[PDB]
């Protein structure tokens, strides 16, 4: 019931609190899943 | 071969403090679970503790015992140390007096009796371990005692705990140890400790004077225990194998059942 990480994204992250912050990330990663990538036609 | 920071995954934190951090954490090819305990080295620096650090984890490597947690190993990159520690799940000593205020004489005298163990252990090494206030104890699975304050930290009172050779600056040994027993023996029945005061000048007198009364609810068998625990000189106090041969200690004391 307890999940564990790889140490590269838990240590620091209490410290580059600035960096992990990123307008929009949930709600472009919603409509990223939510759309589709059309073949490359021609 | 040596330990790695690959050798590991990481969980939720335990605790935070200036020095670091302790997480939950698990050995990635076995699957066993531990804490991780993550030492910043620029404060451990900054602070100077670098030698006594090193002899810190160096003691506390080479005792095993089951009512004392286990450094498993320990590690470091350029910027942390690591230390590899046994997990202990139901939190501390201090948190559960919290919640249920004082102690039966049963849970007392099992606690006192696993604390005499380790302390008898540690004194067969040569180990004086005279810090064991509520909040160093944590408690294993089965609720068993788990000495926690080996090793470091991640961080009027205090003086609470301190012994009359201590605090008057005298020489001191291994029977600070049974002083800190029977302080803690007092403590779980009663709920405070016995040399409580407003201020430092007036908690050194009770110390000093060993100045101290019991509650009346306390039994004469706990009593007894307490006031051969609490003598001013050390070599009156009992050895840690006449605690465990202790009639309170014996008759109240209980090993796991159904
Ligand atoms: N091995 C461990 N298992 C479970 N909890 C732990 C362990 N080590 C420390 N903790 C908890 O993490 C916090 C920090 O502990 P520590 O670094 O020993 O400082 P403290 O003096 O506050 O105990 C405390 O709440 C402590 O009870």
């Amino acid at each position: 019931e307890e999940s564990f990480r790889d140490p590269a994204e838990v240590l620091g992250t209490g410290a580059e609190v600035d960096y992990l912050e990123q307008f929009g990330t949930s709600s472009f990663k919603e409509s990223a899943l939510r759309k589709q990538s059309l073949y490359l036609k021609f | 071969r040596q330990w790695a920071l690959e050798d590991f995954e990481i969980g939720r934190p335990l605790g935070k403090g200036k020095f670091g951090n302790v997480y939950l954490a698990r050995e990635k090819q076995s699957k066993f679970i531990l804490a991780l305990k993550v030492l910043f080295k620029a404060q451990l620096e900054k602070a100077g503790v670098e030698h006594q650090l090193r002899r810190e984890v160096e003691i506390q490597s080479h005792l095993r015992h089951p009512n004392i947690l286990r450094l498993y190993g320990y590690f470091h990159d350029a910027t942390r140390v690591y230390l590899i520690l046994e997990y202990a799940p139901l939190g501390t000593v201090y948190r559960e007096l919290q919640k249920l205020s004082k102690f039966d004489e049963q849970r007392t005298a099992t606690y006192i009796t696993e604390l005499a163990n380790a302390l008898s252990y540690c004194h067969s090494k040569r180990v004086i371990h005279r810090d064991i206030k509520p909040e160093n104890l944590l408690l294993g699975s089965a609720g068993e005692l788990k000495i926690a304050n080996f090793g470091w930290s991640v961080h009027a009172g205090t003086l609470d705990y301190l012994p009359p050779e201590m605090i008057e600056g005298r020489m001191h040994d291994e029977k600070v140890d049974l002083w800190s027993l029977g302080v803690l023996c007092y403590e779980f029945l009663v709920g405070k400790p016995p040399f409580e005061a407003n201020t430092y000048q007036e908690t050194y007198k009770r110390i000093s004077r060993v100045e101290f009364t019991f509650p009346d609810f306390v039994t004469e068998g706990a009593r007894d225990l307490i006031s051969r625990l609490l003598k001013h000189n050390p070599s009156q106090r009992p050895m840690l194998r006449e605690v465990l041969e202790h009639p309170w200690i014996t008759a109240n004391s209980s090993k796991p059942s159904n």
